[PDB]
Formats: C-alpha cells, structure tokens, sequence
C-alpha cells in the first residue's frame, strides 16, 4: 500500500509492485536473492497469511526484545511484524532447537534473518556469546551462517546489518533452524498457490 | 573511568532559574541519548527528561528545557519557574539500548549514572559550626547550617576506619545538624569539613 | 514514576529473597521490559538488571529478574553483606518512564555505647547540645533514655540513625540532646540509658560537670 515488497512481508511497522518505494527494509543489512523470488512471487492467484511459531514457544530466550529507532510505528520503536529478533535470556542464549513440519497440503513461504553487529563486546551485550552462527536446512538446501564483525557506518542511524533469507517449504516437509546467536526467527508465514 | 559530571547546582529561590550542564568524557556523546533523573530527599527516582528530539516528564513541562552540545560534549537542563518540591539531587544519565546506534529514547535503560548535584529551592543561606566530641570512639559535630550538603573527611581525609557520618537532622531551627564519628580500641586526628555553598572550609583537631 | 514495590524486605545470609514489582496491564501487560537498579545508600544508582533477565558486568550471577504478566520479580541467591541497597525497577508506560517505589532490606550485637559532654567553644557561642553514641548493633528496633538526675527529659532531642553498614551489616545511632546553656547548667548528673535485644541487665552511661 505505502510499502515496498520484502519489508511488507517481513511486516515493517511503517507499512500496513511499487516502483521505487519509500520503505523497503527499515533496518539495514542485505537482502539475499531478491530478484529470483520476485519472478514467481507474482503468478499467485490465491493468498492468505497464518502463524507457525508464536513468541510464546520460547521459554529459554527473551522473545519480545528487538524493536528499534530504525523501525518505529508512529514514533515508537517496533520491528518487522512477522520476523522476530531474539535476545539472550538470563545472561544466557541456549542453542535453539526448533522444527516445523508442514502438515498443510498447501505449500509454505518461509523467511528468517541474520543480524550483523560491529563490536564483539556489543555482540556480548545482546547474545552473550562471542562466536555464533545460523544453520538451517529443508530437503535440498542446507544453509550455514556466521555474522561478520568489525565496525561500520550509520545507515538508517544504525551501525549494524541484517540479512534476511527465503525458501519454500514443501508440504509434508520440515525445516531445521540451528543457532546459538545472531538469529532472527519467523513468527507468521504465508500460504501460497502458484498461478 | 567513564565520567558523567553534573556541575553548578545549589540554592535557588522559588520561581528561580537554574541551568545544569552534564559534563561528559569516555565515549561518543552523539552516539547515545541522555537523560536526567532526580531524587527528592528520602524519596525514589523520577524521570525528568531526555534528549537524543527532546522528551519531558509531566511535572516539569514547559518550565524545563533539555539541551545537548556534542561540540563541547555537554548537555544542559534549564529549570525556570522552579517552585519548592523541585528540590532533588540531579543525576545526569546514559540511555543504553538493545538496538544500539539508536539515538532513541523509547525503551532503553540507564547504565551509567552521574554523580549528582543537589539543587535546593528556599531562602536563605548559612554555614555550620564545628565543635569536637572529645574522648576520655569520638568525632565532631556539625551544627546549624543551610543548605545541605556538607562533607566530612578525616585526617586530611584518608581514613576509612570505623567512620560514621550521620544522616543530617533538619532541626527546629530549620538548620541541619549532624555528627561524624570514628572508632578505635585504645588511643593527632582532625576532621576536615566543607560546606560548599557558604564557601566554608573548616577543620578542627580533636582531643580531650 | 511509580509502578508498585513492597516497602521493605528482610533476609538472612545465603538465603533467597524475592522482590516483586507489580503493575497494570497498561505497562507490563504491554511487553515493555523491566530494568532494575541497585543504588548504594548515598550513591548514584547502578544499573542492576536490564531487559528483565540480563545484568551488566560488575554484577553477580546471584541476581535474576523474572517477568510475569503485569508483574515482575527480582530474586537473589547466595546472599552477601555487600548486597544491601535500595532496589528500584524501571519500565516505560505510554513513554515517559516509570519506576518502582523501591525496596530496602543477622546475628544480634549489643551496641557499643558512649556519652559525649559539650565542647567549650559551643558554650561561649550560645546554647549547648549533648550527644550519645550507640555503635554497630542488630536489630533495628530500639530505645534511648536521657536521665537528668533520674528525670526523663522529653522535648530536647532529635536522633539520626545510620543506614545498615555494608560489611558488618550493623546500624549505629546518634542521639543529640539540644538545650539552652543557661537552662543547662543547674544540676550535675546527665545520663544515657540503653535497652537492646542483647541487653541482660540494662546499661546506663553518664557524666558530671
């Protein structure tokens, strides 16, 4: 409506194709493989949105935490509605074990994200762990992520970066996330029917 | 160290004016939001105001003004219209956020706290009187001053041994009085006393 | 600036105490975090907890925040005499900032008692005051008597009491009896009588002009 593409999916509190949009990604960082998705992103004659993992699934981590000046909603810091930025709990970030089997006979649109920081003392602030990662897999694809850390500019007022990724989780299949830190999990997902 | 420093506070009359700067070193001022938090006598803390863009609590609105200079790396709080109830020690404070390079107060916390500078709204001034409490424990007493605070050191000030500097007693005279005492089992020793805003410095050697 | 907090707790060494900070569904029924502050008695606040469960450095592992619905809780395990302070919780509501109202905090000691006559200088000045000292006792509830030739003198004193000492964890109290020098020198005996928990047969220390 007022938004771009991606952020509108991620949910981007600033919006509820578009040529060159005001709001794409409210927090900085890359977007991995925008182009590819765009193509078969259209050719969809049917659409609705539903949840998969609520924030209430995690007792071992601090759920509603990340919201920033870079992503406010009416002057109040917020975050991409559907993505969820996870912070350490009780000075502790237990490695995440979570999996979602798609029981729906209809396919599923899946995305998640990785937060890049600058100082590792600052890494120690949020995630408590000096060296973290993300590793996900579905059937064909197996992903492994690590945050790149030195220092940076101020883009969107922010010194940090956030890369997000995408996949398509086949029906009666699963997807396996693994991270001890620097990870941004999903909350709500998209049921998709192709053309 | 990381130093938050608030200077220039003292006695102001009701309907007065006070400008308090917070003086900063150790980080990049522009990279953080800052706040003022005040504590009244025998009370807790109350948010005053913050700046990255200026925010203010309700009790101060329109009569307080928060201002920051990163060129000089300080920040002010202009207090006019000051009444009575405004008397509190003023902590200059650091706003620290999960979300990092944010200039944002919305939800962040206070990691670094200032030393505090007491603003007093009343009339009129004073300075104390130092008489010894003398042995056969011991120490000296401070009588009849205004405003607060005073500060008690011992033997040029380097003594932390069984020392007790009491809570000040606002007297019927409307003048704070108090006592600073030390301790010792068996057998020259001076308490070093400054009440700053009478421009008073006094130190009296104690013995019987 | 007020959320809600209990006035004061009490605890024993090594034991566990739980600090509640309550609130409406407006603020903690919102999801904004709760932060805590440990402020030593006559010092700035120090950031204690942040983000409800997390501590900065220089802070012990014996401190744990737990946030539940419209309430939140500060707990401490393996207690120490270094942990004595005022504990406030902070949170936001519709911006601004809101705070708790704070919460304050074991062997019985008998208070070392003393009595101090008046100075000389204080005399030629004007009126004259008399101070009685009680050092380092537990517990907090107590009483002091000014007996002038057995006459219990009421009206003439104010008394201040020191916040619980850090490492011994023991209070001390100065009682200052303020008089008029003329109305001062008539009689001779001026006493201080102190009844503690550890007492036995009570204690009275005095002097003559």
């Amino acid at each position: 409506r007022d938004c771009s593409v991606a952020g509108w999916l991620l949910g981007n509190p600033m919006c509820d194709e578009k040529a060159n949009p005001a709001n794409d990604l409210c927090y900085p960082g890359n977007f991995n493989d925008y182009e590819e998705l765009k193509h078969l992103l259209s050719r969809i004659n049917h659409f609705e949105k539903i949840q998969i993992i609520p924030k209430s699934s995690w007792s071992d981590h601090e759920a509603s935490s990340g919201v920033s000046s870079a992503c406010p909603y009416q002057g109040t810091p917020s975050f991409f509605r559907n993505v969820v930025w996870l912070i350490k709990k009780n000075n502790t970030y237990p490695t995440i074990k979570r999996s979602y089997n798609n029981t729906n006979q209809e396919d599923l649109l899946i995305l998640w994200g990785i937060h890049h920081s600058n100082d590792a003392a600052e890494q120690t602030k949020l995630y408590q762990n000096p060296t973290t990662y993300i590793s996900v897999g579905t059937s064909t694809l197996n992903q492994r992520l690590v945050p790149k850390i030195a220092t940076r500019s101020k883009v969107n007022g922010q010194s940090g970066r956030m890369d997000f990724f995408w996949t398509i989780l086949k029906p009666n299949d699963a997807i396996n996330f693994e991270s001890n830190g620097n990870f941004i999990a999903p909350e709500y997902a998209y049921k998709i029917v192709k053309k | 160290e990381v130093q938050l420093l608030e200077s220039g506070g003292g006695l102001v009359q009701p309907g007065g004016s006070l400008r308090v700067s917070c003086t900063n070193s150790g980080f990049t001022f522009s990279n953080y939001a800052m706040s003022w938090v005040r504590q009244a006598p025998g009370k807790g803390l109350e948010w005053v105001s913050a700046i990255s863009g200026t925010y203010y609590a309700d009790s101060v609105k329109g009569r307080f003004t928060i201002s920051r200079d990163n060129s000089k790396n300080t920040m002010y709080l202009q207090m006019n219209s000051l009444r009575a109830e405004d008397t509190a020690v003023y902590y200059c404070v650091r706003d620290d956020s999960y979300d990092g390079g944010g200039h944002y107060g919305l939800h962040n916390w206070f990691d670094s706290w200032g030393q505090g500078t007491l603003v007093t709204v009343s009339s009129s001034t004073k300075g104390p009187s130092v008489f010894p409490l003398a042995p056969s424990a011991l120490g000296c007493l401070v009588k009849d001053y205004f405003p607060e605070p005073v500060t008690v050191s011992w033997n040029s000030g380097a003594l932390t041994s069984g020392v007790h500097t009491f809570p000040a007693v606002l007297q019927s005279s409307g003048l704070y009085s108090l006592s600073s005492v030390v301790t010792v089992p068996s057998s020259t020793y001076i308490c070093n006393v400054n009440h700053k805003p009478s421009n008073t410095k006094v130190d009296k050697k104690v013995e019987p | 600036s007020v959320l809600t907090q209990p006035p004061s707790v009490s605890g024993a060494p090594g034991q566990r105490v739980t600090i509640s900070c309550t609130g409406s569904s407006s603020n903690i029924g919102a999801g904004y975090d709760v932060h805590w502050y440990q402020q030593l008695p006559g010092t700035a606040p120090k950031l204690l907890i942040y983000g409800n469960s997390n501590r900065p450095s220089g802070v012990p592992d014996r401190f744990s925040g737990s946030k539940s619905g419209t309430s939140a809780s500060l707990a401490i395990t393996g207690l120490q005499a270094e942990d004595e302070a005022d504990y406030y919780c902070q949170s936001y509501d519709s911006s601004v900032v809101v705070f708790g109202g704070g919460t304050k905090l074991g062997t019985v000691a008998a208070p070392s008692v003393f009595i101090f006559p008046p100075s000389d200088e204080q005399l030629k000045s004007g009126t004259a005051s008399v101070v009685c000292l009680l050092n380092n006792f537990y517990p907090r509830e107590a009483k002091v008597q000014w007996k002038v030739d057995n006459a219990l003198q009421s009206g003439n004193s104010q008394e201040s009491v020191t916040e619980q000492d850090s490492k011994d964890s023991t209070y001390s109290l100065s009682s200052t009896l303020t008089l008029s020098k003329a109305d001062y020198e008539k009689h001779k005996v001026y006493a201080c009588e102190v009844t503690h928990q550890g007492l036995s047969s009570p204690v009275t220390k005095s002097f003559n002009r």
